[PDB]
């Protein structure tokens, strides 16, 4: 059975069928360089039932720089890499049966042993045996999914082949859309018109079913294919034969399987199917294919890789590429620069690219065994040539090996760049899975290891949890509840002992700005954000903009992800993005007119919070502000209009004292929610009630509710009452036992319980579909007189002790099962949905929606983060604007799109002068320096006349204010009212426009120092 | 007849000005020198002030100082803290023929951080103990209901617009929609009661109640307990309007007695007439006492 507490986030991505398929999955992987290790780690974290790892080579000292598990002892013993890393990888997932193999692979090797596996992955392999294995796997029934990948220096290759036909069960991870129909005409084809406030959001050739249609009742359950007519209409085929349309109707998306056809590896070398990652250079992947095949031919011919700076090797590789290109169908021009750089960096191994392509290959393997997403077809190539391109024409001494744990990276990037990386001071905020793997990548890269400067700073307030163990791979079950930053640091010293790292347990926010002051920011070089929210991103971006430091960011949403690059004096900031504010469910919709499952889920969540978090806190706060019931009685007798005392007394008069009273309170709350409110609403609006135009009131999106009779025999009612009674007894501190939750005891209590009858009322229904949250109805006489009577009777019953006057406040726990919050909210949401004829939702989906849990997987994390690290190298190198590449990806398609980051916009101010966000003007002053002096100094220094000055929220001078010309003569040290915190003050200025009456053109922030 | 021209000429110097609201030590401990509605929210606002907010406020201040509405019937008075911006206060004179005729109404206005994204918060403080629902759009607590403020029913075009809407338009809408001769019909369903003697009679009751409440608070309490912000201005206004105040109150006494002819609603009109006569005697004492300021 699925371990929900470990796997829920991945479950929300894949679906239970995918994991059930992986419960039977056997996967074989051969070749344990960095790429193979990363792929194996990703697959083990995913939860493949059985993984067979394999290698035939032994640990080199060179291999230590490409591995995060091996040790110098392994090299000394010359242990084979497979079983060497087998020890560590076993800790990742006990549920995974990890095995090992070391059978040498060659032409005479029998491949029949591979029949048990569903997917086979090869790395560092020679091409003819790749071809033979591909022939073997595709000839099996069912064919074995074949994946091959390699990494050479700054270049990588990814190929997949799933046989002649590969079944795809799901083409996209999104839920099937549902659209409310406004009108459908009788025509051939019929014209379907949606509620045209919302767009069609569907495409031609898609498949739909329909339900709850009136007028054309024959379309109930009808199944049609569609063709889009407009962004708000579409056709589904003939409807002329149908009856006339009247009202109602919802179009429901139907998910349809698909089959994608893959060609053999050898035949895919010619006319290769390539996926473009840069639409500005779609020719580049074909060039990379040709160059990689030329490198394979060179390796086949000479049994060695080309040497760095070997002109003969580069010439031979160019000749081979030219010859091979002439055998291709398209015969493109061979990129001599690409060939030269490949020859230069043939022997290197660049770890971040390896991790990224490993994550991509892991997702391809995941697709191969499930059919959950549309797979790559068939070739993919990634590049790091941007880094070397900015180097011009360096020389081999930068890249020659020197015997350390960084020779592989040195052969790629050059020794000086490595020294720059070792001297880097990197501040990382947040320690999610992204933070952990980024720290791992830095350890692999030797970043922040130099004694003089190189330091890595990390901070995070959260503690380790079981659910985080699924993708935050550094941690273990016995690390639970330990600080994330501290444990993550401790794990990384194992990877690299030369690292210099500091860790903190602090949330990053304005209150903690004192620790992370601008002096701390100055000591840093680059800042990396692994946040999960927008406001902290805004705060960090504003701080780094104020401190003029580069910033990088990454967001992950299931198979989708993106990377953001910000460089001073070159790009925009995160606070440039103005993504629209999120949706708000109307108050009327949530309270009275829910049309969707999410509405009922939100209603249940809000009701639970109000009942058990908000109201108990209000009760405790009221009985902390006021101490005696008799004192409150004396106050209200003297006309004190105390706030919420009526509701406090109502709650106290309803305070249960034993378990049976708690259960009956739960039952009466059930009645109020599920019969009385529905009856009241239907009393206000009968089923046949109609609008001013005579149209139906209870029509789309207004779904008519229906009252529900209680029945203990119903499992939903049973669970709801059990959870409600447990929660109420927790708040009221009434002790109980698990035997009290038995259906027998509940039946015995219910036989004693009697239910109050419903009564209609004239409470005004806020039908306004744009209605905000209203204010409370004022205290009627009934309220205060009932409050007086009930407090008096409570005093008579002696229910006035501090235990009676205070209750327990329950937090919103969402992951544990014993709290039962998830069960209660699911039961309430299901009841409310059943009221409005809305389909009930399962526990896991309710937990996802109610908890706002982001569906995530470690593979997408590693994929985006490899690119993030790559861009970190470019930021370190100080490359021009062209090098930096913002990127977006959606592995479900799969699709990758590199794009230039947004260029900084020059804010023209006046007379050709302009400023940028990377600008903050300064003026040094003195004690007698005045505001007129400040204005004149600004005019002299920047050639533009100030018009008005403001200190934060506070007006300093405005021309049209009476007698404010005197403020010009006043001195800074007095008018500013400075604090001793700074030598300066920050302020805002605007300047005169060319057209009279236009608002003064805003300039950059201006800082005035009080001294020189 | 030159009274109107002198009224316009004199108080145009008094329409737009600043008066000091915030009181602090050098440590920034926030206090306030007068009564204001949003004391806590001034201290609880975020200090990462957006430059767009300040520039919009300055431009609006210029626009008001250049184009404030001004007539003895209906006028707008602008005062703001001399140091801070988002804290705001207005004074509005009720047009003629209305139950608010020639009364004055002080308002408290606050501007949020996101401004101009959202309309400024507006609330009337002249409700007199916050018990008089002076308008269907102005409840007892003083809440202001207007479409442009997103506090009243209407179309999105009638509602707030961060780019096109201006506070001067809000003030004009207040003058044109709130201080009206038919406030009873402002509530939905009462404009439907128009054309019937019952609706007109209920309007008589409501308008007489509003008349007496205005005479009580908007004139008598505004002169006997003036806010220091508009203290001198309101005294000058009522000094210049003292003759028409007497004429208007005598006319209201005569007219409210016409409504008093009815048996039951005329009894409520008699109560309002007694209150009106009491407050008229008090205001007449004040007018006799009040010299040229
Ligand atoms: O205060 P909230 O938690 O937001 O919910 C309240 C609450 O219902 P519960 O009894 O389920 O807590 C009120 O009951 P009391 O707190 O006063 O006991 C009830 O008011 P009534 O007792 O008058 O029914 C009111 O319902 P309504 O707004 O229809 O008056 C309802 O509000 P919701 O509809 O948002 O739950
Ligand atoms: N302002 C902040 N300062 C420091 N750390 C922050 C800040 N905001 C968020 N974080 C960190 O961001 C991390 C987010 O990590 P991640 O996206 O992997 O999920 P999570 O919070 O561990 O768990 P879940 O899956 O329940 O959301 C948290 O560990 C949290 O500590």
């Amino acid at each position: 059975e699925i371990d929900d507490a470990l796997y829920s986030r991945q479950r929300y991505v894949l679906g239970d069928t995918a994991m059930q398929k992986m419960a039977k999955s056997h996967v074989f992987l051969s070749g344990m360089g960095g790429l193979g290790l990363e792929i194996a780690k990703n697959l083990v974290l995913a939860g493949i039932k059985a993984v067979t790892i394999h290698d035939t080579e032994k640990c080199q000292a060179w291999d230590l720089g490409t591995n995060f598990f091996l040790s110098e002892d392994d090299v000394v013993n010359k242990r084979n890499r497979a079983e060497a890393v087998l020890k560590h990888i076993a800790e990742l997932n006990p549920y995974v049966h990890v095995t090992s193999s070391s059978v040498p692979f060659n032409e005479t090797t029998d491949l029949s042993f591979l029949d048990k596996y569903q997917c086979v992955v090869l790395t560092e392999m020679k091409l003819p045996l790749q071809k033979k294995i591909n022939d073997f796997c595709r000839s099996q029934c069912p064919p074995i999914k074949f994946i091959s990948a390699d990494v050479h220096g700054i270049w990588s290759r990814l190929f997949c082949d799933f046989g002649d036909e590969f079944e795809v069960l799901d083409t996209t991870g999104e839920e099937p859309k549902e659209i409310f129909i406004s009108n459908i005409t009788q025509a051939n084809p019929g014209i379907v018109t949606c509620l045209e406030n919302h767009p069609h959001k569907l495409e031609t050739g898609q498949f739909l079913t329909f339900r709850e249609i009136n007028g054309m009742t024959g379309l109930n359950g009808s199944i049609q294919q569609i063709t889009v007519i407009s962004p708000f209409s579409f056709s589904i085929g003939d409807t002329t034969e149908l009856e006339p349309y009247l009202h109602g109707g919802i179009a429901v998306q139907v998910k349809t399987p698909k089959t994608v056809f893959f060609e053999s590896l050898e035949r895919q070398l010619k006319h290769p199917k390539c996926l473009i990652v840069d639409f500005s250079n779609p020719e580049a992947p074909l060039e990379i294919h040709t160059a990689m095949l030329a490198l394979d031919q060179f390796q086949e011919k000479y049994s060695r890789k080309p040497n760095v700076g070997c002109q003969q090797d580069s010439e031979e590789l160019l000749k081979l590429a030219t010859s091979i290109s002439e055998t291709l169908e398209e015969k493109p021009d061979v990129n001599a620069d690409i060939v030269h750089w490949l020859s230069w960096t043939a022997q290197g191994f660049l770890s971040p690219l390896a991790a990224a392509v490993g994550g991509v290959a892991s997702q391809e393997v995941l697709k191969a065994v499930t059919g959950k997403f549309s797979p790559l077809c068939q070739w993919l190539y990634l590049e790091a040539a941007d880094i070397v391109e900015s180097l011009g024409k360096p020389e081999c001494e930068e890249f020659l090996p020197r015997g350390d744990r960084y020779d592989a990276l040195r052969a790629c990037i050059g020794d000086t760049l490595c020294q720059k990386l070792q001297n880097l001071n990197i501040f990382l905020v947040g320690c999610g899975a992204i933070g952990c793997e980024m720290l791992k990548n830095f350890a692999l890269l030797g970043v922040g290891t130099s004694k003089e400067k190189g330091m890595i700073t990390v901070t995070d307030p959260d503690l380790i949890e079981k659910s985080n163990l699924n993708r935050q791979f550094l941690f273990r079950p016995h690390h639970i509840q330990k600080p994330k930053s501290y444990t993550a640091a401790d794990a990384t010293l194992k990877i690299n002992s030369q690292i210099k790292i500091d860790a903190h347990l602090n949330k990053v926010c304005p209150t903690t700005e004192t620790i992370y002051n601008d002096e701390f920011y100055t000591k840093q070089d680059v800042i990396i954000t692994a946040l999960d929210n927008v406001e902290a991103r805004r705060y960090v971006d504003s701080r780094c903009l104020a401190n003029l430091r580069p910033l990088l960011d990454s967001g992950t949403m299931g198979t989708k992800g993106h990377t953001e690059v910000i460089v001073p004096h070159l790009t925009e900031s995160y606070n440039s993005h103005r993504d629209p504010p999120e949706e708000e469910i109307p108050f009327s919709t949530l309270k009275s007119f829910p049309a969707a499952i999410e509405h009922t889920i939100q209603w249940a969540r809000d009701k639970f919070e109000s009942s058990f978090s908000h109201k108990p806190s209000l009760f405790n706060k009221f009985w902390q502000t006021y101490s005696s019931a008799e004192e409150v009685l004396q106050k209200i007798q003297s006309g004190h209009s105390l706030e919420g005392c009526f509701q406090v007394i109502k709650l106290l008069s309803r305070r249960p004292r034993n378990w049976s009273q708690c259960v009956e309170l739960a039952r009466l709350k059930f009645e109020k929610y599920f019969n009385h409110k529905a009856l009241q609403l239907l009393h206000c609006f009968p089923l046949d009630i109609r609008l001013k135009d005579g149209s139906l009131f209870w029509q789309s999106p207004k779904r008519p509710p229906s009252p529900i009779k209680f029945d203990l025999n119903e499992p939903l009612h049973l669970s709801f009452l059990q959870n409600a009674a447990k929660l109420y007894a927790t708040v009221y501190c009434i002790p109980f036992a698990e035997e009290d939750l038995s259906a027998d005891a509940l039946l015995n209590i219910l036989s004693e319980v009697k239910i109050q009858e419903f009564k209609p009322s004239n409470k005004v229904v806020q039908t306004d579909e744009t209605a905000r949250k209203p204010d409370h109805v004022p205290i009627s006489s009934e309220d205060e007189r009932n409050a007086i009577f009930q407090l008096e009777k409570a005093i008579l019953s002696n229910e006035a002790t501090k235990s009676d006057l205070q209750m327990a406040v329950l937090s919103f726990e969402k992951d544990d099962d014993h709290n039962g919050h998830i069960d209660f909210i699911t039961a309430a949401s299901n009841l409310r949905a059943k009221m409005y004829s809305i389909e009930p939702a399962d526990r896991f989906k309710t937990k996802r929606i109610a908890g706002k849990i982001i569906p995530a997987i470690a593979t997408t994390t590693a994929t985006v983060s490899g690119l993030v690290a790559l861009e970190m190298i470019k930021v370190t190198g100080g490359y021009p604007f062209e090098a930096y590449k913002n990127c977006f990806l959606n592995l479900a398609i799969p699709i990758v799109v590199f794009t230039e980051t947004t260029e900084v916009r020059k804010t023209k101010i006046r007379n050709g002068i302009s400023f940028t966000i990377w600008d903050r003007w300064t003026v040094h002053g003195k004690e007698d320096f005045t505001l007129l002096d400040f204005i004149n100094a600004v005019k002299e220094k920047y050639g533009i006349e100030p018009t008005m000055v403001v200190q934060g929220v506070k007006m300093l001078y405005v021309p049209v204010m009476p007698g404010h010309a005197k403020r010009l003569k006043l001195t800074m040290h007095k008018l500013v009212k400075p604090t001793t915190e700074k030598k300066y003050v920050d302020l805002t200025v605007s300047f005169a426009p060319d057209i009279d009456g236009d608002e003064d053109l805003p300039g950059p922030p201006v800082r005035y120092y009080f001294s020189h | 007849k030159s009274l109107e021209e002198k009224y316009v000429a004199v108080m145009k110097k008094l329409q737009f000005d600043t008066f000091e609201m915030v009181s602090e030590d050098e440590d920034g401990k926030l206090g306030f020198k007068v009564n204001y509605h949003y004391m806590s929210q001034v201290k609880n606002a975020n200090d990462a002030n957006s430059a767009a907010r300040a520039r919009r406020l300055a431009q609006e201040a210029v626009t008001l100082s250049t184009s404030l509405p001004l007539s003895s019937s209906s006028s707008v008075f602008v005062r703001c803290d001399e140091e801070r911006l988002d804290i705001m206060k207005v004074l509005i004179t009720g047009p003629a023929d209305t139950p608010y005729a020639n009364g004055c109404f002080e308002f408290d206005v606050y501007f949020p951080q996101d401004y101009p994204s959202s309309p400024p918060l507006v609330n009337l403080e002249t409700t007199g103990g916050h018990s008089v629902r002076f308008n269907p759009n102005l409840y007892n607590d003083g809440k202001v209901c207007l479409s442009i403020l997103n506090t009243w029913h209407g179309r999105p075009e009638e509602k707030w617009n961060p780019q096109t809407s201006s506070f001067l338009q809000v003030l004009v809408s207040v003058q044109s929609l709130i201080l009206v001769a038919e406030p009873y019909f402002n509530e939905p369903g009462y404009e439907r009661s128009r054309g019937t003697p019952s609706g007109t009679q209920s309007s008589r009751e409501y308008d007489g109640n509003i008349r007496q409440a205005t005479v009580k608070w908007a004139m008598l309490e505004q002169i006997r307990n003036p806010s220091p912000c508009f203290k001198e201005v309101i005294h000058k206004h009522f000094y210049l309007k003292r003759v028409e105040i007497m004429a208007q109150c005598e006319e209201w006494i005569a007219d409210i007695q016409q409504y008093s002819s009815d048996k039951r609603v005329g009894r409520t009109m008699s109560h309002h007439a007694a209150a009106l006569k009491r407050h008229t005697a008090q205001l007449r004492e004040e007018l006799l006492k009040l010299p040229c300021p």
